C-alpha cells in the first residue's frame, strides 16, 4: 500500500485511459477514410465480371483452365493480415478459421500452400510452422496493388503451371461498423455467376485482336482485383477492430480507477489517524 | 430551537444548514481545545452522538413538523470519510447540482441520474 | 538479488582486476535491459536492433541465477 | 415479539449496553427451553458507542482507534 | 471495352510486363524464403504503442487491487 | 523441507515450476485486465491457460467439509500430485477444459470429470 | 445475496431433507458462475454447455429474486 505508492498508480493508470481514448479517435477516423476507399474499388471489379460472364458464360463460351474444375491434388491460400497490433482478437480468430479448413483438407491427404499479406500472419505461421512460400509486409495505412502483384503472381504461375489446383483468399469481410467475419473464399478456379446473360444475346463485341488471349489477360487483372478488395476490406475492419478494442480498453481503465481510488482513501485514513495516535500516547 | 418555537404552533417548517461539515469541524476544534482524545482519523471521539444529537430533533410531531435541506462537503471527495459517513446515516435525500445541466441552459440544474431519495 | 536498485560505494576497488574487467559489460547490458524491460510485454513488435539487446538482457539475467551452498572460484 | 430501543440521540452507555439487554432476554427464553431468535440491528454502532466510552475513560486505543477490548466486546 | 452508348477504360495502376511481373514475383519469393520483413509507417500507432507499453508497465495495480478473476 | 536434498529433485522441480507459472500469470494479470486478453504473445496464452488449470488443480475436496458440499472426500498421494503437476505443465493435458480439474482428486479423475463436462 | 462470499458454517444440518437435497451446491455453482461470467466478458466463446450454464444461471437469479414482505412457505 502507501498512500503516495497507490496515488502514483491512479496517476498512471488515468495517463493509460488518455492513450487509449485518443487511439480510439484516431482508430475511428481512420476507419472512414479506409472504407470509403473501399467503395472507391467496386467499379473495376464489376465491370470486368460483366465482361469476363459475357466471354465465358454467355454465347460462344471459350474454354479457359481458371474456368474448368481439373482435379485437386493440393490447394493454395492468399492471406491477408495486419502489421500492427492491438486490433483485438482480429488475425488470430482468421488464422484459426484457416488452420481449421486447411486441416479439414489435409484429412484428405492434400498438401496446402500459403502467401502472406503483412507481417502479423508471417509470424504466427512461422511459429505454427505453415508452408508459406511468399510474402509481402509493410503495407501499413496504404495498401497498393502494384505491391499486392507479386504473391498473386506466384499463385497465379503455380496454378496455370499445374502446380496448384484450387486458390482461396482468406480475409475478414467488413459487414457493420462494430461487426467483422472471418472468411474463406474461393477465386480459381472462378465462382459460378448467380446471372445469365441471355439477355445479351442482342450482341457481341467486335474482339481486337482475338478472344482468348484478351480473356486470359481479362481473368489475370481480374483476380488481382479480387485479392486488392480483399485487403482493403480487411484493413477496414482492422480499423474498426482496433476502435472497438480501445473503447473496452477505455472503460476497463475506468473501472479499476475506481478501485484503486478506494484503497487510496483507507490508506490515507489509516495513515493520519496511525500518526495522531502515536503523537497522542507519546505525551505520557 | 427557532425551529423547535415554529414547530411548536403548528406549522411546517424548513429549516437550512448551510454547511453541517462545518458543524463537525467545529466540534472538532472544541473537542481540541478540550483536550480529548482523537478518533478514527482525528475527529472527536463524541462525534456521532454530537450528530444524532442534532439530526434527531429535525422530525415530524403529531403538533407539527421540521423538514430540513443541508448543504454537504465531503472531505477529499470521500464518501467513507467518519463525516460524511455520520451524516448519510441520517440523511432520507440527496439531490445533486451539476455545471453540466447548467451549461445545457436547464435550470434547476438537478442532476436526474445521481439525484436519490429513499 | 535486484541490481541497479542495489548499491556498493566501494565499487571495483575491492575487485581482483578480472572481474573488474568484466563487471562493466554485464552493468551495461542489465542497464539497457532494464530500460528496454517494458516493451517486452510486447516483443514483436519491436525492432531485431532493439530486441537483440532485450533477448541479450535476459540471458544475462539468467546466467546469474545459482543454487545454494555452491560458491563459485 | 419484544422490541428494545436505543435511538441515536441517546447517551453512548445506553446503546452499547442494549444489546446484552436484548440477549439477556432472549437467554430467559433459552434457559427454559424454549426458541427465540434475537436481531441486533448495527453491531457496528455498538462498537463505536464503546469507543467513544473507552476514548473519554483515557484507554490507549488500537486499529482504527478502536480499544483493543472490542472484539471481547462482541 | 465499349458498349452501345458506352465506353470503359480499365487502366492500369503500373506498367504490366512478363518481366516486371516475374522480378517482383521473384522479390515476393525470395522475401518468404528468407524470414524478413519490414516496418510498417504507421508512427502514429507506434508512438501511442510505446506510450502505452511504457505507461501499463509495472504498475502492480492487481494484489494491491484485491480483484480475483 | 522444500530442499532437493530433503524432498528430491523431482518434487523440488515440480514445485518450482508451478511457483514460476504462478507467478508469470500474477505477471500478466494486471495487462490482462487493462488491454484484455487478446494482446498477449501466443506463447503467453499457453501459460495463462497452464496457471489457470494449475490453480483448478490445486483444489481438492475434503472428508469434513463433506457436509458443506455433497462430493465425497478425496485422500492424493504425494506421487499422484507430483505425476500431475508435472503433466499439467508440460501440456499433456492441454485439451481438458477448466473445468475438468475443479474438485478432483487425482488427474485420472479429471480426464473423467471432463467426459462429462 | 451474493453467493461465493456468503456461507452457513452449520450447513445442510440445519435444512430439512427436502431442501438439503434440492438445494445441493448452487452456492458454488454461482460464485464460478459469476467469476467466470466476470472474465469471459468479450463473447460466450468455447459453447460446450455455456449457453445452457450461463442461461441456466441467469433462469436461477431471475427466479431467486423476490418482493419483500412476501414469505414463501
Amino acid at each position: 500500500a502507501g498512500a503516495k505508492d497507490i496515488r502514483s498508480k491512479i496517476a498512471s493508470v488515468q495517463n493509460t485511459q488518455k492513450i487509449t481514448k485518443a487511439m480510439e479517435m484516431v482508430a475511428a477516423s481512420k476507419m472512414r477514410k479506409s472504407q470509403d476507399r473501399m467503395a472507391a474499388s467496386r467499379p473495376y471489379a464489376e465491370t470486368m465480371r460483366k465482361v469476363i460472364g459475357h466471354l465465358a458464360h454467355g454465347n460462344l463460351e471459350y474454354k479457359h483452365p481458371y474456368l474448368e474444375d481439373r482435379d485437386v491434388k493440393r490447394v493454395g491460400y492468399l492471406v491477408v493480415s495486419t502489421d500492427r497490433g492491438l486490433a483485438g482478437g482480429l488475425n488470430i480468430n482468421l488464422f484459426k478459421k484457416l488452420l481449421a479448413e486447411m486441416k479439414t483438407w489435409t484429412d484428405k491427404g492434400v498438401q496446402a500452400d500459403l502467401a502472406m499479406i503483412g507481417s502479423k500472419g508471417v509470424s504466427f505461421f512461422n511459429s505454427v510452422g505453415g508452408n508459406v512460400v511468399a510474402q509481402v509486409t509493410g503495407m501499413g495505412d496504404n495498401p497498393s496493388l502494384s505491391e499486392l502483384i507479386g504473391p498473386v503472381k506466384v499463385m497465379l504461375q503455380a496454378y496455370d503451371e499445374g502446380r496448384l489446383d484450387k486458390l482461396y483468399i482468406v480475409s475478414n469481410k467488413f459487414i457493420n461498423t462494430m461487426s467483422q467475419v472471418p472468411t474463406i473464399s474461393q477465386l480459381l478456379p472462378l465462382p459460378a455467376s448467380d446471372d445469365d446473360d441471355l439477355k445479351h444475346k442482342s450482341w457481341d463485341y467486335l474482339y481486337e485482336p482475338d478472344p482468348k488471349a484478351l480473356l486470359d489477360t481479362l481473368l489475370r487483372r481480374y483476380v488481382e482485383s479480387q485479392v486488392y478488395q480483399g485487403v482493403v476490406e480487411n484493413l477496414a475492419s482492422e480499423q474498426a477492430a482496433r476502435m472497438v478494442a480501445m473503447k473496452a480498453a477505455t472503460d476497463n481503465g475506468g473501472s479499476l480507477i475506481k478501485e484503486l481510488q478506494l484503497v487510496y482513501n483507507k490508506a490515507r485514513q489509516a495513515s493520519i489517524t496511525q500518526e495522531l495516535t502515536e503523537i497522542v500516547s507519546g505525551a505520557a | 430551537t427557532m425551529a423547535e418555537k415554529f414547530r411548536d404552533e403548528g406549522r411546517d417548517v424548513l429549516l437550512f444548514v448551510d454547511n453541517i461539515y462545518r458543524y463537525t469541524l467545529a466540534g472538532t476544534e472544541v473537542s481540541a481545545l478540550l483536550g480529548r482524545m482523537p478518533s478514527a482519523v482525528g475527529y472527536q471521539p463524541t462525534l456521532a452522538e454530537e450528530m444524532g444529537v442534532l439530526q434527531e430533533r429535525i422530525t415530524s410531531t403529531k403538533t407539527g413538523s421540521i423538514t430540513s435541506v443541508q448543504a454537504v462537503y465531503v472531505p477529499a471527495d470521500d464518501l467513507t470519510d467518519p463525516s460524511p459517513a455520520t451524516t448519510f446515516a441520517h440523511l432520507d435525500a440527496t439531490v445533486v447540482l451539476s455545471r453540466q445541466i447548467a451549461s445545457l441552459g436547464i435550470y434547476p440544474a438537478v442532476d436526474p441520474l445521481d439525484s436519490t431519495s429513499r | 538479488v535486484n541490481p541497479g536498485i542495489s548499491v556498493s560505494r566501494v565499487g571495483g576497488a575491492a575487485q581482483t582486476k578480472i572481474m573488474k574487467k568484466l563487471s562493466g559489460g554485464i552493468r551495461t547490458a542489465l542497464a539497457q535491459y532494464r530500460e528496454l524491460a517494458a516493451f517486452s510485454q510486447f516483443a514483436s513488435d519491436l525492432d531485431d536492433a532493439t530486441r537483440k539487446q532485450l533477448d541479450h538482457g535476459q540471458k544475462v539475467t539468467e546466467l546469474l541465477k545459482q543454487k545454494q551452498y555452491a560458491p563459485m572460484s | 415479539t419484544i422490541v428494545v430501543v436505543a435511538t441515536a440521540s441517546e447517551s453512548a452507555a445506553l446503546q452499547y449496553l442494549a444489546p446484552y439487554a436484548g440477549a439477556a432476554m432472549g437467554e430467559y427464553f433459552r434457559d427454559r427451553g424454549e426458541d427465540a431468535l434475537i436481531i441486533y440491528d448495527d453491531l457496528s454502532k455498538q462498537a463505536v458507542a464503546y469507543r467513544q466510552i473507552s476514548l473519554l475513560l483515557r484507554r490507549p486505543p488500537g486499529r482504527e482507534a478502536f480499544p483493543g477490548d472490542v472484539f471481547y466486546l462482541h | 471495352e465499349v458498349q452501345p452508348g458506352n465506353v470503359t477504360v480499365l487502366a492500369d495502376t503500373a506498367i504490366r510486363g512478363q518481366d516486371l511481373d516475374e522480378a517482383r514475383a521473384m522479390e515476393a519469393k525470395r522475401k518468404a524464403e528468407e524470414h524478413i520483413s519490414s516496418s510498417h509507417g504507421d508512427v502514429d500507432y507506434a508512438q501511442a504503442s510505446a506510450e502505452l507499453a511504457k505507461a501499463i508497465a509495472q504498475l502492480r495495480v492487481i494484489e494491491l487491487t484485491k480483484k480475483a478473476m | 523441507q522444500l530442499d532437493p536434498l530433503v524432498v528430491g529433485q523431482e518434487h523440488y522441480d515440480t514445485a518450482r515450476g508451478v511457483q514460476s507459472i504462478l507467478q508469470r500469470y500474477q505477471e500478466l494479470k494486471d495487462i490482462i485486465a487493462i488491454l484484455g486478453m487478446d494482446e498477449l504473445s501466443e506463447e503467453d496464452k499457453l501459460v495463462v491457460a497452464r496457471a489457470r488449470k494449475i490453480q483448478r488443480f490445486l483444489s481438492q475436496p475434503f472428508f469434513v467439509a463433506e457436509v458443506f458440499t455433497g462430493s465425497p472426500g478425496k485422500y492424493v498421494s504425494l506421487k499422484d500430485t507430483i505425476r500431475g503437476f508435472k503433466g499439467i505443465m508440460e501440456g499433456e493435458y492441454d485439451h481438458l477444459p477448466e473445468q475438468a480439474f475443479y474438485m478432483v482428486g487425482s488427474i485420472e479423475e479429471a480426464v473423467e470429470k471432463a467426459k462429462k463436462l
